[PDB]
RNA sequence: AAAAAAAAAA
């Protein structure tokens, strides 16, 4: 049940309960050696790198958003905009 | 403390932590660091099957399966949830598919 | 003893309380529904906004007479010593420069008065004090302080300016989306609060003899009244039955 | 002293149901909503012992606004216990004058055998019956009972087509309810509740009749 | 004791926990209770508040004057003069009219004697031994602390006459009701009668095994000897396991008893040590929530 | 041993495994005569109250139009299908029923295209009544000659009437026959749980005790033998009918001891039996205690002190809880050289 | 002690306690100036100090 | 509350109390008493002959048909002033009440003591009437002894039996006041006499006189379902909650109880937190179980073959999954064509 | 090693 893309109908803002679940799988991604997409200035703990490629909005995942009719809605980082 | 015991995360705790909206801390305190179990299910039958990881063999008795397994991760005290209900002449078929 | 009986029923009736409530969660299409998917509310709290982010806030349109409201709201242009003392000439050149002034001036007027008579029928005993996100007193005390805002100067802010930067920022403060009619009657129904504070407030007379705003003060208001009216909605999969028990 | 109270609460009992034909949506004039206590004493008389008026002489007729062939009487009988006699007399006249909707303004009560005749007869002629002691107040108007709006299949359709949602998964009001009782709300229809919100204003639910 | 009801068919209860000092057969609870007034019956209304009387292994209630006719008493002079003692006073007069007019087909102490055993459980058959149940109601289980002998049924009249009196007057007020939580009403069962009651409980189990034993013996007509008939653990077990284990009774049957009767002296203090030695215990449990 | 292991040193018969491994494995006993099982009981005279005592058959026929009704309301809710169906069959005490009993027309041809009607045999079915396990039913009004009017009901009775139950019937009934069928909740073959359910209880060296279901299944076994063998030797109706009792009343408070009216499972050492529903049902039974409140592993538990020096997001930890609690840090080429000087 | 780090970034981007100040129960502070903090502020900044 | 007149003015709101308030015989009179007369014309009492033969020189019933015994009824004289009640009412209560069984007659509105007669007329065509065996046959003091108490304890006068004690009282606080806008557009507070009764029956008060029927509404939850319906129920559970929690001056968020409200009153009848509305709804039965009842609940399910469709939070907490809840109410995918340039 | 009881802490 693919929602196009011009017929998403959520919101366009991350929420905390995604930015806390991003944040950790990203962490533990960056902890398990996959390539940093972006420069490093000396940040060893990996949830650092997390935040700071999200700041860029450089992270890939897609989250995928369950509406209460069992329909979904994929949305990238880049398509949403942080809050805090 | 003499018999080196953990803590209890009762249900209040559970309450707040859904309050909180925090899956993952769920998932670690009540499956995570209490009581991890693989159990292997018959797909037909839903019902706990035989498993002998030696020879890595698979059959259900209830329904002469050996191919159709599969494996699911559970909590132990849910396994001696189903066992207690199965000796209660219950069927908690885990459908699996 | 009275510690002690208690403590019981007070601990069952949580248990209780928890239990009826424990999958009651607001979803991604805003609404409030439980396990089963059944609904419960169209937006949560009526409204849709999370309860940390509210403040209490004084409606100042409802407890006043006529003569006050008249006094305190109706713009009138007529009177030239305050709109040499309040205006620069710029804005008196621009004015008097538009036609659709007086009559956007009038409609304003009248957006009140039926925003007055809206807010004495919902509150029938005169409740001065309701319960709405983004103070506007302390942000425009904010953006008064921010600016360095001279109050006994002349300013360069025109009322169609107000007017129009109120009815944009009134229309990206939405809380129901859609374009059909059920999606804009729900959005007019749950921002009527705020909407009414917020023309009650940000008013022709008050930005303009009182407050003294001046323009990049007026969008600077504009753009974080909008901003944190975006932060105080209530997020999608937050579990409010939890803890509302 | 049994006159006067009487003929007030009759005229009391008669300004509900016509408030009530006026909120169906049924043609009733300005006059009829405003009459006084005197006007009903003048048009009718004030003497119900010496039927004046008798209780068969305050037989409503009424009509909708939009069909006029879809009509409603009102019956006013004066047996406390209803039978089927007299709901067999209600029921021949309504096949003469072909008409599918009447409310019977019982007094004491119905025999449980004429509640299954009204059940059983119900999908050809709505035969609804209400109590003269639940008709002395008009629901509607007191503070705690908000405002109800009957919709139609097109709103309907319209609102489980917006909000993406299944009939069971909406709200229930049960059909036993004195306000669906007051709409003459049957089973499947969705009532529209506009309320007063003290942190929005106001809000708009919806229930579905069950 | 008189109590009132603010819910049930009593209006107000007279109840004594009546037993025989320093004996067995445990102490029995005698009620005369106050029918209370509201009963939705026509014939009834005529009669208003009604005295019954609640026997110790009875299931049924029973009027007070069958009671008092069971006792030898047929004329209602005499049982008016047993109960109110100022024949002047006329509010107590009009009270006692129902349990007169209610009573009335019984006239005779047989007769009463035959409605009482009527009622126990296990009843009789024939009439009389009934009625010897009767008088096993009358005179081993009715107040056996005014008397269980015969010819105390002029004592015991006496005394119920006595109660009926305080009932009526608790009736019309003329006296308070008594307080369940008024200390003077109380009494502190110490080391002494705790432990006089475990030495009956062993006692009885140690004569019947020693008569358990001797009648081993003695069917096979041989004689016995008294040292080897006396088992000697029965008494030592059951008061080491009652003061060890604190359950304050028999062994198998201890989920009958109460818990807790003897603690683990507490040293850690000496005002601890003195503190645990003056402590009196409530036997309400640790879950009410009346206050 | 083809239901697990025992010890911690020795294997599974049948899958091989250790004690972790092995998640242990059912076994039966087939009991001589059925048996009721005491949880299903208020749900059994709950179909036994609408179904026919003789011919199996629903007392209002299923295509009545208010059980139509019924079950176009109820479609999704079997239970609230049941209380529906129950509540139309109390008023009924007669099977009504004949395609010829409604000849009360003169001169009427007969329909080839007709209906079936009720396929009612007649008779009247009794009220039945409970004290317990035993069950017993009483006729009002009286059938043919040959039946008492008042009998008892044994289990084998309840099991012939709940067999002939066509699959019609138990989906109108609110029980699906795929999974459900109602037969199936009288007790013939008693399932035994495997020793992870009953551990083997160990005090020095060798396991004396066993626990109190592993006691209990001996006495099922015990009592199931001694019925078999006087139904073997064909002994009298008495020592048959207290030899039901007996496996009755053992298969009960195997299942349940704390219903009222019924005899207490006496333990050895002055308690009741712990049943299955004493371990499930309670605050600290298996689902409250042990599934929504277990206890977890990495924590730890002290007396608190006042610290003002300390910023609000943090918490002072002692050093011996700190060397205590561990971190599972995952190896990175970021902090290669720091875990390793840590190892 | 979480055990991992998504659970770890849930503790700091949720659980922590300058997120915990407001209750969403009465939209006021739950942590407060308490005990001889509050009285020396109140002590401090009286006029003659 | 109260309209018009009754509103500003004390005496017509204790007219209203009166008509509220249950005042039985018992709250009015003095004393009773049964005496035999054998003349009515000549009775015992002298006080009384001074005004009897005022109602036998014209009486609407023969003398000697009457029976001589007598109930006479001594009323209070200040008890009648307070319920502002008169004798023709009584009069004509009891005529209405025992029909034409008894006579009864009144005494002058100005003596000293206010007497009432109540005689028993002998149906002599009601004493030939056949079929009267074993029915405790009736003595006519004794049948003027059981309808004196029959009128006493149970005879009402004026009121509602539901309602017991009922007070009258003007307001201090602008709550329970009246407000109202003016002509210059204020608020003011009308201080309007209100009543407070114990007991409810808001179809016996609604339907009254000089009785609001907007502002008039109840502390009782059920009958605020069966008058008005079940969102006044929800507007109603708001208002006592709102007062519960400002009695003690507790301030809670609106939409925390709004939420609870329509939790409720979701069903369309009233849904309470117990076992017998938490574990009737439509719910899981993982769900259902882990609250109260379990074993009941999941054997229901047993019986039903219930499907449980892993929905809930505690369902998914028993399986140990992620719970399709909070920050576990999605799914992260790994994006494919995002994997730029790294290292 | 289990089960029960008692005494306590917040
Ligand atoms: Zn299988
Ligand atoms: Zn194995
Ligand atoms: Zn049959």
């Amino acid at each position: 049940g693919g929602v196009p893309k011009s017929k998403r109908i959520t919101t366009k803002y991350m929420t905390k309960y995604e930015r806390a679940r991003v944040l950790g799988t990203r962490a533990l991604q960056i902890a398990m050696c996959a390539p940093i997409m972006v420069e490093l200035d000396g940040e060893t703990d990996p949830l650092q790198i997390a935040m700071k490629e999200l700041k860029q909005k450089k992270i890939p995942i897609i989250i995928r958003r369950y509406l209460p009719d069992h329909s979904y809605e994929d949305w990238s980082i880049d398509e949403l905009i942080m809050v805090d | 403390r003499a018999r080196d015991g953990g803590l209890r995360f009762g249900e209040m705790e559970r309450d707040c932590q859904i309050s909180h909206g925090a899956a993952q801390f769920l998932r670690e305190r009540l499956f995570e660091v209490s009581d991890p179990y693989r159990v292997h299910i018959c797909n037909f039958c839903g019902l706990i099957a035989i498993a002998n990881l030696r020879n890595n063999t698979f059959e259900c008795k209830g329904c002469k399966n050996k191919t159709q397994i599969s494996q699911v991760r559970l909590p132990y005290a849910a396994k001696l949830l189903f066992q207690e209900l199965m000796s209660m002449n219950i069927a908690p078929r885990l459908m699996v598919t | 003893i009275d510690t002690a009986v208690k403590t019981a029923e007070t601990g069952y009736i949580q248990r209780r309380l928890i239990k009826a409530m424990e999958s009651v969660m607001v979803n991604y299409d805003g609404t409030v529904r439980n396990s089963v998917g059944q609904l419960i509310q169209l937006r949560y709290g009526e409204d849709g906004l999370c309860g940390e982010l509210v403040e209490f806030q004084n409606m100042p349109t409802v407890k006043l007479s006529n003569k006050s409201f008249e006094k305190r709201f109706k713009f009138d242009w007529s009177n030239e010593r305050l709109m040499k003392k309040v205006f620069t000439d710029d804005v008196i050149k621009e004015m008097t420069d538009s036609s659709e002034a007086i009559q956007e001036l009038e409609a304003e007027w009248d957006r009140l008065v039926s925003d007055r008579d809206s807010l004495r029928q919902i509150f029938p005993n005169g409740e001065s004090k309701v319960v709405l996100p983004c103070n506007l007193q302390r942000m425009i005390w904010n953006v008064q302080k921010i600016f360095h805002i001279n109050k006994r100067l002349p300013t360069d802010l025109s009322p169609i300016r107000v007017i129009k930067g109120v009815k944009t920022l009134l229309e990206r403060c939405v809380i129901v989306t859609g374009n059909d009619r059920i999606s804009k009657q729900a959005n007019e129904n749950a921002t009527l609060l705020f909407q009414c504070l917020i023309r009650s407030t940000l008013c022709t007379k008050y930005v303009s003899e009182e407050f003294r705003l001046s323009t990049e003060a007026f969008e600077w208001l504009v753009g974080e009244i909008e901003t944190r009216f975006q932060q105080a909605q209530a997020n999608p999969g937050e579990m409010v039955g939890a803890l509302a028990a | 002293m049994d006159d006067e109270a009487e003929t007030y609460k009759l005229w009391r009992i008669r300004k509900t149901i016509m408030q009530l034909s006026h909120d169906r949506g049924y043609l009733v004039t300005q006059d009829e909503l405003d009459q006084t206590l005197e006007q009903f004493k003048e048009m009718f008389g004030d003497k119900p012992s010496e039927k004046r008026p008798a209780r068969s002489d305050l037989i409503v007729l009424v009509a909708h606004n939009d069909d006029p062939t879809d009509q409603m009487f009102v019956f006013f009988p004066e047996e406390p216990k209803i039978g089927i006699k007299t709901i067999k007399t209600y029921c021949t006249r309504m096949q003469e004058e072909n008409i599918h909707r009447a409310i019977v303004v019982v007094q004491g009560g119905m025999t449980p055998s004429a509640k299954q005749s009204l059940v059983d007869m119900a999908p050809k002629y709505i035969l609804e019956q209400f109590l003269e002691s639940e008709l002395l107040i008009n629901i509607t108007e007191h503070e705690l009972v908000p405002e109800h709006v009957v919709m139609t299949v097109e709103e309907k359709q319209e609102l489980l087509s917006r909000y993406k949602l299944k009939e069971n998964m909406l709200m229930r009001i049960q059909a036993g309810d004195p306000v669906a009782r007051y709409f003459g709300l049957k089973r499947g229809q969705v009532v529209k509740i506009i309320r007063s919100s003290e942190t929005a204003g106001r809000y708009i639910s919806y229930r579905l009749v069950c | 004791y008189v109590f009132s009801m603010k819910d049930g068919k009593y209006a107000f209860k007279t109840e004594i926990r009546s037993c025989l000092e320093h004996s067995s057969r445990p102490t029995s609870t005698l009620w005369v209770n106050m029918m209370a007034r509201g009963s939705q019956n026509i014939k009834k209304s005529a009669i208003g508040q009604r005295i019954i009387a609640i026997l110790p292994y009875i299931k049924q209630e029973i009027p007070i004057m069958i009671v008092f006719r069971a006792l030898g008493f047929v004329a209602d002079r005499d049982i008016l003069e047993h109960i109110i003692y100022d024949f002047d006073d006329p509010e107590m007069m009009e009270m006692v009219k129902p349990s007169l007019d209610e009573a009335f087909v019984v006239q005779e102490q047989n007769v009463a004697l035959n409605f009482i055993g009527a009622r126990g459980a296990r009843p009789g058959v024939t009439k009389d031994k009934r009625i010897k149940y009767a008088k096993e109601i009358l005179q081993k289980e009715m107040l056996p602390h005014v008397g269980v002998s015969d010819f105390c049924e002029t004592k015991k009249a006496y005394f119920l006459g006595y109660m009926v009196h305080r009932l009526l007057l608790a009736s019309l007020g003329r006296r308070e009701l008594d307080d369940r939580d008024h200390y003077g009403n109380k009494r502190l069962d110490l080391a002494g009668p705790l432990l006089a009651f475990l030495f009956r409980g062993l006692f009885k189990n140690l004569m019947k095994e020693v008569r358990m034993y001797t009648q081993k013996f003695i069917d096979r007509g041989k004689d016995f000897n008294l040292e080897l008939a006396i088992k000697t653990n029965i008494i030592t077990d059951g008061l080491r396991y009652s003061l060890a284990t604190g359950n304050w009774g028999d062994q198998k049957k201890a989920h009958q008893a109460r818990a807790g009767v003897s603690q683990v002296l507490n040293r850690l203090t000496f005002a601890s040590t003195l503190s645990h030695l003056r402590r009196v215990n409530s036997p309400i449990g640790r879950d009410g929530k009346l206050a | 041993p083809r239901q697990g292991v025992i010890d911690r040193t020795s294997r599974c018969q049948t899958c091989a495994g250790n004690m972790t491994e092995c998640p242990g494995h059912f076994g039966h006993i087939d009991l001589a005569k059925p048996v009721f099982h005491i949880g299903f009981i208020t749900k059994t005279i709950k179909i036994l109250r609408c179904v026919c005592f003789y011919c199996s058959k629903m007392l209002v026929s299923p295509h009545n139009p208010k059980i139509k009704e019924i079950v176009m309301k109820s479609r999704g809710q079997p239970r609230k299908r049941l209380a529906y169906v129950y509540d139309l069959c109390k008023g009924k005490t007669i099977c009504e029923g004949g395609e010829d009993m409604d000849l009360t027309k003169e001169n009427q041809q007969p329909d080839p295209n007709k209906k079936p009607g009720h396929g009612g045999c007649g008779h009247y079915q009794p009220s039945i009544r409970r004290t317990g396990l035993d069950l017993t039913a009483e006729w009002k009004h009286q059938n043919e000659d040959s039946q008492e009017k008042k009998i008892v009901v044994s289990a084998e009775r309840v099991w012939e009437i709940l067999k002939h139950i066509t699959d019609e019937e138990c989906f109108i009934l609110g029980m699906d026959p795929k999974y459900a069928r109602p037969d199936w909740m009288i007790v013939t073959v008693l399932p035994v749980p495997p020793l992870a359910v009953r551990p083997a209880v160990v005090m020095f060296g060798a396991a004396k005790n066993q626990d109190d279901l592993t006691h209990k299944l001996s006495d099922i076994i015990k009592a199931n033998n001694e019925l078999r063998k006087n139904e073997a030797s064909g002994a009298a109706a008495h020592v048959i009918q207290e030899n039901i009792k007996m496996l009755q009343f053992h298969v009960a408070t195997l299942v349940d001891n704390d219903m009222p009216g019924m005899p207490r499972a006496m333990q050895k050492s002055g308690k009741p039996l712990k049943a299955i529903k004493a371990r499930l049902k309670g605050k600290e039974g298996r689902i409250r205690g042990n599934l929504m409140g277990k206890r977890v592993d990495f924590s730890a538990r002290t007396v608190i002190t006042p610290d003002p020096n300390l910023r609000i997001d943090q918490v002072g930890v002692p050093r011996s809880i700190a060397q205590n609690l561990t971190f599972p840090e995952l190896v990175t080429p970021f902090n290669i050289d720091r875990m390793q000087e840590l190892v | 002690v979480p055990q991992s780090m998504e659970t770890r970034a849930e503790v700091e981007n949720i659980h922590i306690t300058p997120r915990q100040i407001i209750t969403p129960q009465a939209n006021k502070p739950v942590m407060g100036i308490v005990q001889d903090t509050l009285t020396a502020v109140r002590k401090m900044t009286k006029r003659d100090v | 509350f109260l309209t018009g007149g009754a509103a500003r003015d004390a005496e017509k709101a204790k007219n209203v109390l009166c008509r509220l308030e249950h005042t039985t015989l018992r709250k009015v009179t003095a004393n009773t008493a049964i005496y035999y007369d054998p003349d009515p014309q000549r009775t015992v009492i002298s006080e009384d002959q001074e005004f009897v033969n005022v109602y036998y020189e014209m009486p609407d019933f023969d003398p000697t048909r009457i029976s001589p015994w007598l109930l006479r009824i001594e009323l209070d004289r200040k008890r009648m002033t307070d319920k502002k009640l008169t004798m023709e009412q009584i009069a004509e209560k009891i005529n209405v009440g025992f029909g034409e069984d008894l006579n009864c007659i009144f005494n002058d509105d100005n003596a000293d003591k206010l007497v009432l007669r109540i005689r028993i007329m002998n149906n002599e065509e009601n004493k030939f009437q056949d079929e009267d065996e074993a029915v405790d046959k009736m003595e006519d003091d004794m049948f003027l002894r059981c309808i004196e108490a029959n009128m006493l304890s149970d005879m009402t006068l004026q009121g509602i039996e539901a309602i017991g004690k009922v007070y009258m009282h003007l307001p201090q606080t602008d709550s329970k006041k009246r407000i109202v806008i003016t002509e210059t557009g204020e608020f003011k507070a009308i201080g309007e006499w209100l009543l407070e009764t114990d007991g409810t029956s808001m179809m016996k008060v609604l339907s009254e006189r000089d009785v609001d029927p907007i502002r008039t509404s109840s502390n009782d939850i059920c009958e605020i379902f069966q008058v008005l319906g079940i969102e006044a129920v929800r507007k109603s559970v708001e208002k006592e909650m709102n007062a519960v929690l400002q009695f003690y001056g507790l301030y809670v968020n609106y939409r925390h109880l709004a939420l609870l409200c329509d939790v409720m009153t979701a069903k369309g009848h009233l849904m309470a937190i117990t076992r017998h509305g938490i574990n009737r709804q439509d719910t899981g039965a993982l769900m259902r179980c882990s609250f109260e009842e379990t074993v009941d609940v999941l054997m229901d399910a047993a019986a039903h073959a219930e499907t449980d469709p892993m929905r809930g939070v505690s369902e998914n907490i028993i399986m140990g999954q992620l719970p399709k809840m909070g920050t576990g109410c999605f799914d992260l995918l790994l994006d494919a064509e995002k994997c730029r340039f790294g290292i």
